[PDB]
DNA sequence: ATCGGATGTATATATCTGACACGTGCCTGGAGACTAGGGAGTAATCCCCTTGGCGGTTAAAACGCGGGGGACAGCGCGTACGTGCGTTTAAGCGCCAAGGGGATTACTCCCTAGTCTCCAGGCACGTGTCAGATATATACATCCGAT
DNA sequence: TCAGGATGTATATATCTGACACGTGCCTGGAGACTAGGGAGTAATCCCCTTGGCGCTTAAACGCACGTACGCGCTGTCCCCCGCGTTTTAACCGCCAAGGGGATTACTCCCTAGTCTCCAGGCACGTGTCAGATATATACATCCGAT
């Protein structure tokens, strides 16, 4: 018969064949079950969406029509959950969020 | 040669959000760095979840449980939501 | 001419908009490799190597300016000064 | 005054001379005796050879006491002092009955055993105990010492009997913060001052490292059923106590379990009863045959010697007997849908939470209508019980029976409290709130001459047992209880010595529910009772459903009385969440968290 | 006389005064005392030496002789400070 | 009238002011303020908040109602502080 | 006039036999109402164990002690003795917990 | 044949069958060799040693002759090197090591 | 209802550093979970190397890595050199 | 307050170089049997945890007071930072030469792991005990706050 | 400064208990075959890194000099926090009742994974464009600082 793929069939657009081959040889476990591949999947689409989309705010806010790193600094830091969750990460070429401490300020 | 990259599904989700931006190469190398970190997190978890109850397979309860112990609050709601979508479509059809 | 402080807060301006490396590339390259020859001998590097150290070293190096900062303005002033950045290293979990 | 005479004989008074008995100075003296066990084997067998069911299993095991079985098998006028009158060294009176226990008393000591008295409340039991060892002071010769563990409320009264029937003995009760304490233990305790201690059941956990270093004749115990359990704090320590004897004046053992029993007689004479197994396989709950009550029922003989108890029915007669009235209740709305929504779902113990909607749903939080909040009949609207109790107390009132409701959880009399003050009738609550003078302030109130106290709310188990409410004339058990004697007590708060006149102790019941399951079980545990000791010693048209109540009980006895020992412990525990068909059974997210906005550079 | 190499400068003072000044100033501050300079070249000095130590150590049990971007990546993983950007 | 509850003072006022004092000198400070009190009531509960979270998930993964030591220790070693003893 | 100490040193007694010892300082009833009634956090009514508990106050208290130290550093770099909740903040902070 | 302990010709005294158990059930690689057991209950065996060690000191110290968890706090706050290694860990029933800010102190 | 433990393998190791002292059981457990921690320390950082090299195979160059890895500087130096000698006994026996 | 002045800030233009589209093949994911073992379900046992309530001891906790010492504002004041200007100096970029280091890419085998089959010998568990760590008391010696 | 108190700090003693030694059952680690595939060795091939240099542009870094404004020390002055005594109340044991929850220890079985064999499309790699984003000037507007 003809062959469909699993990411179609699932609805997503990650792949979940290579989803399944990592799951099977990265030593997670013995054996590896069929919906695991499709939520992962899932999961990771949903998070790239989700920091593509505010990242191509930002760029179109910064009148430009190609994300950068320095976009994908500034969403990340500026979206709270998203910053807790790549508390730790440093984007390299992302610079720094403005911010000068009101004291600094003159009178 | 031959790296598999994740650069042209992250590619046709970005066409799918905002269809008329673009990746430069630096950004969709960061990209491709945080999928797999996040991935490598979450399959971590769920090895190591797995390996205490004493499972030897790793399963989408399992893959549900480690989501919603990485992710903050809202992030781990819908992605959540998400993946049981997802699975119910695949397993339907 | 200018009134002091007005040149401070137009340089941070201009410093926290941008994103490109602020250490020199050939001192830090040196630098780098002379730390690095007591580990062991003759080793070689690559750029990539060297770029993904100066980045990470900038990034720190930052955090850690943002900390004394902090640590200076919370003793009533705005100069900082070693004392400051030894206790925000000292909380920070490293000294 | 008189009887100074029997005092002849005693050594002078003086702690140098105590010390010698007092103080045991062999730091490992204890030891199995085999001259004893053999004596009290001896005197058992003679009274029935049933006994050897023990002593083989026990010579199965350490034969060091198997050697002393074969010594008593190749081997093979201790008059009662029957007291026709009241002893002379006693300055009062004792009943027949009372002489006939003292008489019991002196023939278990002059037999190397014991025996636990358990007479009926009212039956002057510290009497008995203070002749007995009145008798051991001026006829056996023996001053002390003897420790008198006790609840802590009755130490004073304890006190007081011994100072007066008997002033002779000197005796003190152990109190106070631990400095006084100490005090008194380093002045008179060891310094063996006195004849008879008197402690607490806390006291004695706590003051036990001194306790310990004193050879005690006897331990005496006030009400014992505190030590029915064997791995209870307070048996664990009050078994290194080195003694001669013991005795256990209580009321009634054996409340909830047989077992217990057991433990109970284990206390006494640890060298039969040493076997838990051979207990629980001899008679007790097995599957064998018709047994149950042809061989195994009759085999009592095992307890009439060491075990006492007279009937206070016939041996006093003035408490006309009782009434029991339980009335079986159907639920309402809203306890329909409240129990089916336990049935299925802080909620835990589901069999709890099931008593509390047969009480009161308003126990719930959030089950009242409101806020605001008032106290109309809205609140009498939505409980069963209360409805009939609200109709019950309405004709008792204008009968103008002034009742006390034993309610179970002091929530519920909060919820009643209210029902009351909403009614105008005025109350004196008591429960593990209220401190002492709250509660001796509440009694005297409650039985003032003139007293405008129409209802009395309280816990059913608290109080203590000086409680005395003779005055009143009704006892509604708002709730029934998992051990029976618990309610047994309660209930005979009113019906006490000196209660004048016949009083009524109505019993609510939530038809079709738990509550049914748990009036079955302890109506269980009441005829064990007494097979086993107490042989061998809208409106509801209140009317209608009083009548059918009656014929429900009168039905579930019918039910009960025929059975048997082994039966008769079955615990069927039938699970209560099945009620009415029961099958143990108990989104999209579009939020799109956030999008900020201004992301250019517009902070400056 | 000069056959020696006795002109040398430290390779930590190439750390230059105005490049220490431009990082406080990303990191916000207005004014910089005389001896951040030194604490500055300090607190680097010890950050470099224990990434490199790693990154060394991952270098020589692959058998190389090179320190790839990889390796120091996963040092500085290691260490606790992941960075995204150079693989991996 | 009284069977409304009025009663049960915060549970985080459970952890008294001597209490935090103690804590206070174990760290070793000498002298205290008075807002002390509660900016530590508010982080201590923050920090119970989290680790309790990772328990639970633990516990509902495993199918059981019983949050067991060894799920605080797996949340706090995930959380980042390893806890010996226990387990 | 009765005995009084100065200001100081009844602190400095108690530092000194606070860390000295190594018994629990909040009470364990208090402790564990608290932590079942935070436990209504991502479900309903559970059951804990008393090692989980007694775990869980283990883990509290040397956070807060740790907490407390990083505090006192603070309050002395202001050149001040007493701690505040600015201190506490600006440690909190800097530790990367806000 | 006679059996002779793996770790008895090691010389070691942690076990090194278990240990083989372990590398070979935890998933960690598909195949383990037959050295790295040795290798790792040799370097266990060490590290408890040394920590066994000092904390043997220290209840000397405290003139008690039994390890309680004070005194293996004592042992591993007090080098600056089982501190660095056990740095994140809280050891239960520990108390801290005693020191008091020298400001604090009197005149 | 076997639960396997460091216990007896820990108490031998004392009873000959100082073969006089004792140690407690609240100890005991700390040092038991001690080991245990350190042991999947070193084990997770062994197959991450493995994982790093292509490599199928954990064997001794892995786990002296890791130790070397872990350790800090002055401990590891005698962590490793026990190490060795006791793998070369084990093959030269 | 106004004027001067230095400094970003929008704005049109040319450059280019980096993102995006298109064809190839090759290798990996999908389809289709076959099978075994992992995990779900069921029954029996036993110990812990729940809920509501009770009674007692007794240290901590809450409260009030008084007084002092520390924090917080003002006041000089005299540095040490800033800002600006002129001048070297070094970074960065080109360029030259020759090699080794390393990553595919492709066989080739050895040897060293996994797998199976017993089987005894480690080790965990269930029993005693007794020696160490308690708590107690007492005498002492040792800081602290008022002359 | 010295005598007057309050507080650890030792010393001696009776007690409790929880480490430690000992005996059994069993299960798993070790001996002994057999096997097969992972990794070690070899040997092409191309691209990057090294070590000495050289010439050139051009911004940054350095050094120097006013000269403020700020960091620091003193003084004052509240006022807030510590020490201490006094009630009181909440923790902490001990209890009681029933049942459920969670672990073990078997058993049973089914279905869903892993293992193969084929076989095609999906994805990576190598190309070829073109447009998004610089940099350059330019006029605009827009704070800042001295009279
Ligand atoms: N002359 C008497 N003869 C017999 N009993 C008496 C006499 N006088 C008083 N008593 C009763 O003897 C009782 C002994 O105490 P009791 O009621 O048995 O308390 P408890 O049941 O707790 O032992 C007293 O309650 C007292 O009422
Ligand atoms: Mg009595």
């Amino acid at each position: 018969a003809k062959a469909k793929t699993r990411s179609s069939r699932a609805g997503l657009q990650f792949p979940v064949g290579r989803v399944h081959r990592l799951l099977r040889k990265g030593n997670y476990a013995e054996r590896v079950g069929a919906g695991a591949p499709v939520y992962l999947a899932a999961v990771l689409e949903y998070l790239t969406a989700e920091i593509l989309e505010l990242a191509g705010n930002a760029a179109r806010d910064n009148k430009k029509t190609r994300i950068i790193p320095r976009h994908l600094q500034l969403a990340v830091r500026n979206d709270e959950e998203l910053n807790k969750l790549l508390g730790r990460v440093t984007i390299a070429q992302g610079g720094v969020l403005p911010n000068i401490q009101s004291v600094l300020l003159p009178k | 040669t031959r790296k598999e990259s994740y650069a042209i599904y992250v590619y046709k989700v970005l066409k799918q959000v905002h269809p008329d931006t673009g990746i430069s190469s630096k950004a969709m190398s960061i990209m491709n760095s945080f999928v797999n970190d996040v991935f490598e997190r979450i399959a971590g978890e769920a090895s190591r979840l797995a390996h205490y109850n004493k499972r030897s397979t790793i399963t989408s309860r399992e893959i549900q449980t480690a989501v919603r112990l990485l992710l903050p609050g809202e992030l781990a709601k819908h992605a959540v939501s998400e993946g049981t979508k997802a699975v119910t479509k695949y397993t339907s059809a | 001419r200018y009134r002091p402080g007005t040149v401070a807060l137009r340089e941070i301006r201009r410093y926290q908009k941008s994103t490109e490396l602020l250490i020199r590339k050939l001192p830090f390259q040196r630098l780098v490799r002379e730390i690095a020859q007591d580990f062991k001998t003759d080793l070689r590097f690559q750029s990539s190597a060297v770029m993904a150290l100066q980045e990470a070293s900038e990034a720190y190096l930052v955090a850690l300016f943002e900390d004394t900062n902090l640590c200076a303005i919370h003793a009533k002033r705005v100069t900082i000064m070693p004392k400051d950045i030894q206790l925000a290293r000292r909380i920070r979990g490293e000294r | 005054e008189n009887l100074k005479p029997f005092q002849v004989g005693l050594p002078p008074h003086d702690p140098e001379s105590n010390k010698k008995r007092y103080l045991l100075k062999d730091a490992n003296g204890k030891k199995f005796d085999l001259e004893g066990t053999t004596k009290r084997f001896e005197h058992l067998l003679s009274l029935s050879g049933l006994f050897k069911h023990f002593i083989e299993s026990k010579a199965a095991k350490d034969p060091k006491f198997r050697q002393v079985l074969d010594v008593l098998e190749e081997n093979k006028e201790s008059i009662e002092f029957q007291f026709r009158e009241s002893p002379a060294y006693v300055n009062g009176q004792l009943r027949p009955y009372q002489i006939q226990g003292v008489n019991w008393l002196v023939s278990l000591h002059k037999n190397k055993i014991a025996g636990i008295l358990a007479d009926e409340m009212g039956l002057g039991k510290t009497l008995q105990t203070i002749s007995f060892l009145g008798y051991l002071r001026y006829i056996e010769k023996i001053p002390g010492p003897f420790l008198v563990i006790a609840p802590k409320s009755t130490l004073n009264n304890w006190l007081r009997e011994i100072n007066r029937w008997t002033p002779d003995v000197n005796a003190f009760i152990l109190q106070g913060d631990k400095e006084e304490r100490a005090e008194l233990i380093q002045k008179k305790l060891l310094g063996c001052d006195f004849d008879v201690v008197i402690a607490s059941y806390e006291i004695i956990i706590r003051e036990k490292s001194p306790l310990k270093k004193i050879n005690w004749e006897y331990i005496i115990i006030d009400e014992a059923h505190r030590i029915k359990n064997e791995e209870s704090m307070l048996s664990q320590v009050l078994r290194e106590f080195t003694s001669r004897n013991r005795l256990l004046i209580t009321g009634t053992p054996l409340q909830n379990n047989l077992h217990e029993l057991w433990a109970l007689l284990n206390f006494l004479l640890p060298d039969i009863f040493s076997d838990a197994q051979d207990f629980d396989d001899w008679f007790s709950s097995e599957s064998t045959e018709e047994d149950q009550d042809k061989i195994v029922k009759q085999l009592h003989t095992v307890l009439q010697p060491f075990l006492l108890r007279r009937i206070k029915s016939d041996v006093e007669t003035s408490l006309l007997p009782k009434k029991e009235l339980n009335l079986y209740v159907g639920m309402s709305s809203m306890q329909k849908k409240w129990y089916k929504k336990i049935l299925e779902k802080r909620l835990l113990n589901i069999m709890m939470q099931l008593r509390k909607c047969c009480n009161h749903p308003y126990l719930f939080d959030g089950a009242e209508p409101g806020p605001p909040y008032t106290t109309d009949e809205h609140l009498v609207y939505n409980a069963a019980k209360l409805q009939v109790l609200d109709k019950l107390l309405k004709k008792l009132k204008e009968e103008g029976s002034r009742v006390l409701i034993f309610s179970q959880m002091s929530r519920l009399l909060d919820i009643l409290e209210d029902y009351c003050y909403f009614r105008n009738y005025e109350y004196c609550r008591i429960d593990g709130s209220t401190a002492h003078e709250d509660r001796i302030q509440a009694i005297d109130d409650y039985n003032a001459p003139d007293s405008k106290k129409f209802v009395f709310l309280l816990t059913t188990r608290a109080g203590g047992l000086g409680i005395n409410l003779t005055s009143a004339d009704v006892v509604v058990l708002y709730d029934s209880d998992w051990n029976p004697q618990a309610d047994l007590q309660a209930m005979d708060r009113a019906h006490r010595i000196g209660q004048k006149k016949q009083v009524k102790v109505f019993r609510l019941v939530t038809d079709n529910s738990v509550e049914e399951k748990i009036l079955e079980r302890a109506t269980q545990k009441l005829r064990l009772d007494q097979l086993v000791i107490q042989q061998n010693r809208d409106d509801i048209d209140l009317d209608e459903l009083l009548l059918k109540s009656e014929n429900k009980t009168k039905s579930l006895n019918a039910k009960y009385e025929t059975l048997g020992l082994d039966d008769l412990q079955k615990f069927n525990q039938d699970s209560a969440y099945e009620w009415n068909g029961q099958d143990f059974k108990k989104l999209l997210n579009p939020t799109k968290r956030e999008r900020k906005e201004n992301y250019s550079i517009d902070n400056y | 006389a000069k056959r020696h190499r006795k002109v040398l400068r430290d390779n930590i003072q190439g750390i230059t005064k105005p490049a220490i000044r431009r990082l406080a100033r990303r990191g916000g501050v207005k004014r910089i005392s005389g001896l951040i300079y030194e604490e500055t070249r300090g607190v680097l000095k010890v950050f470099l030496e224990n990434v490199i130590r790693d990154a060394v150590t991952y270098t020589e049990h692959a058998k190389r002789k090179t320190v790839t971007a990889m390796d120091v990546v996963y040092a500085l993983k290691r260490q606790g400070r992941t960075l995204y950007g150079f693989g991996g």
